[PDB]
């Protein structure tokens, strides 16, 4: 099991700086070298660097060549890239990646990402609301129900039901940047329509970078 | 910085078919080739190497040939288990950069939207201002067209939308536009709509309520 | 006219064969040669005549034979039939599109291959230029990736050249080893000097 987390996913101001951490598990962190990839936010996927089996080479990619660097401490099994005068070009999320043998590239481990958004706004956590099914989605064979994360920045937030119980019936919707630059999506459910009576679903939710994690349980509001 | 040129751009193709997507590349790489099906939102799941080799668990109707400039990525027998953003890499020099990237669809037939409307919560009237939701779920294809009416009044730049990419069992979307207004002045109104029009929808329904 | 018996064997159960970018080339003369030890054994699993027969063969004289040797993979066996490409034929052995001789092959996993891996075998993965017919690649030099500069094989874009074959015996048989004889006759205006047993 080849794990790769990473975290310093937040914000910047252009100029100023910020450092990745890909923190390695499950495999020789030794066995070879790494690569950090950039993918902006819903478009292609962009090379950035490598560093090799022996913390010696580092290529990067002409965009980065300058204000970005890249590192590994092969005790402790964790890569970092350095980003030092950042550019809204920058803005995207990242992904460090295995240089799987390939007798020669060819990434198969890949991090989950993390996100470097560069907007010069204040870190703001969510302040979530519930959606209660409406009284004639009551009046059929299913029913509708959701959470309303609301006026956040920046993006991701991760989003359970029922404290990470509820993943089948569901799904959510991708984020939607308001005027304010401010931050909201929804998460809806299909339930069992006469089943509120004994059933209380919550929001399992929590905004990473402003240390926030809120509970919304879902009353059925009819009458 | 030798660039991978892949094309087509994006696929509206559907359930079965045997569609095909090339790489074009600025130098001879003779081999080193990798395609990546990035199920969206998440990260870029593996493809193929040597670009005529399977990974093990990947399943068999994949596969692709070319051994220079151009290259191919052949699907047999398409699923909505294929539905990703599909990508290139060339891993014989480095900088090991990407294709431009390619969108897949797929479906044969196409579904009507059940329509859900949610007012704003107790909670959120309180904070003083007042969002009301509008769902579309379980359709295709994705390009439908939602309209708020607030007392029978249209709105424009008052709302956004967002649409969940494909599922993977019955291919249809959902999307969610949201309208928004302080407490003040969404009090100043009773009634509150969001009209649909679909292909599917025979003719444009409306859900509304008062509150 | 000639008399003494020319050893194929030297080369066919060789107790050790070459590796492909260096592959073994044994020429032959004064001597003669009863080719009916191959076209009927069946030691061989793969066995092609390009341009000689296979049996008026030993009919035949020469002015001498090159029998070459060396050891390559499966799914590569065929990369040595004539004007072909692929790694092996474009990089460390190639026959001339008007090749005049004899393919020979058989399975070696049960010699050459053990397990963890006989890695000792190598084939050639880069070179700038293509191989000519019966050219012998032995150089390790840097091969340029063909953007920046180098010497030494320090870091990326500078590959060593070659790169070994992994011979497990549980992998399958495309990617197991297979020993190969090529055979080459060649005539002149010089005398008779490699006979076969019916040549008159």
């Amino acid at each position: 099991e080849v794990q790769l987390v990473e975290s310093g996913g937040g914000v910047v101001q252009p100029g100023r700086s910020l450092r990745l951490s890909c923190a390695a598990s499950g495999f020789t962190f030794s066995s070879y070298g790494m690569h950090w990839v950039r993918q902006a936010p819903g478009k292609g996927l962009e090379w950035v660097a490598v560093i090799s089996y022996d913390g010696s080479n580092k290529y990067y990619a002409d965009s980065v060549k300058g204000r970005f660097t890249i590192s590994r401490d092969n005790s402790k099994n964790t890569l970092s890239l350095q980003m030092n005068s950042l550019r809204p070009e920058d803005t995207a999320v990242y992904y460090c990646a295995k240089d799987s043998p390939y007798y020669p590239g060819y990434f198969q481990d890949w991090g989950q990402g993390s996100l470097v958004t560069v907007s010069s706004a204040s870190t703001k956590g969510p302040s979530v609301f519930p959606l209660a099914p409406s009284s004639k989605s009551t009046s059929g064979g299913t029913a509708a129900l959701g959470c309303l994360v609301k006026d956040y920045f920046p993006e991701p937030v991760t989003v359970s039901w029922n404290s990470g119980a509820l993943t089948s019936g569901v799904h959510t919707f991708p984020a939607v940047l308001q005027s304010s630059g401010l931050y909201s999506l929804s998460s809806v459910v299909t339930v069992p329509s006469s089943s509120l009576g004994t059933q209380t679903y919550i929001c399992n939710v929590n905004h990473k970078p402003s240390n926030t994690k809120v509970d919304k349980k879902v009353e059925p509001k009819s009458c | 910085d030798i660039q991978m040129t892949q094309s087509p751009s994006s696929l509206s193709a559907s359930i079965g078919d045997r569609v095909t997507i090339t790489c074009r590349a600025s130098q001879t790489i003779s081999d080193y080739l990798n395609w990546y099906q990035q199920k969206p939102g998440k990260a870029p799941n593996l493809l193929i190497y040597a670009a005529s080799t399977l990974q093990s668990g990947v399943p068999s109707r994949f596969s692709g040939s070319g051994s220079g400039t151009d290259f191919t990525l052949t699907i047999s027998s398409l699923q909505p288990e294929d539905f990703a953003t599909y990508y290139c890499q060339q891993s014989y020099i480095t900088p090991r950069t990407f294709g431009q990237g390619t969108k897949v669809e797929i479906k044969r037939t196409v579904a009507a939207p059940s329509v859900f409307i949610f007012p704003p919560s107790d909670e959120q009237l309180k904070s003083g201002t007042a969002s009301v939701v509008c769902l579309l779920n379980n359709f295709y294809p994705r390009e439908a067209k939602v309209q708020w009416k607030v007392d029978n009044a249209l709105q424009s730049g008052n709302s956004q939308e967002s649409v969940t990419e494909q599922d993977s069992k019955d291919s249809t979307y959902s999307l969610s536009s949201t309208l928004t207004l302080s407490k003040a002045d969404y009090e100043k109104h009773k009634v509150y709509a969001c009209e649909v029009t679909h292909q599917g929808l025979s003719s444009p329904v409306t859900k509304s309520f008062n509150r | 006219n000639i008399t003494n018996l020319c050893p194929f064997g030297e080369v066919f159960n060789a107790t050790r064969f070459a590796s492909v970018y260096a592959w073994n080339r044994k020429r032959i003369s004064n001597c003669v040669a009863d080719y009916s030890v191959l076209y009927n054994s069946a030691s061989f699993s793969t066995f092609k005549c390009y341009g000689v027969s296979p049996t008026k063969l030993n009919d035949l004289c020469f002015t001498n034979v090159y029998a070459d040797s060396f050891v390559i993979r499966g799914d590569e066996v065929r990369q040595i039939a004539p004007g072909q490409t692929g790694k092996i034929a474009d990089y460390n052995y190639k026959l001339p599109d008007d090749f005049t001789g004899c393919v020979i092959a058989w399975n070696s996993n049960n010699l050459d291959s053990k397990v963890g891996g006989n890695y000792n075998y190598l084939y050639r993965l880069f070179r700038k230029s293509n191989l000519k017919p019966f050219e012998r690649d032995i150089s390790t030099e840097i091969y340029q990736a063909g953007s920046t500069p180098c010497n030494g094989v320090e870091g990326f874009n500078c590959y060593f050249p070659l790169q070994s074959y992994g011979f497990q015996p549980t992998n399958g048989v495309g990617y197991q080893p297979y020993r190969v004889v090529v055979l080459s006759f060649e005539l002149l205006h010089a005398p008779a000097t490699v006979c076969g047993p019916g040549s008159h």
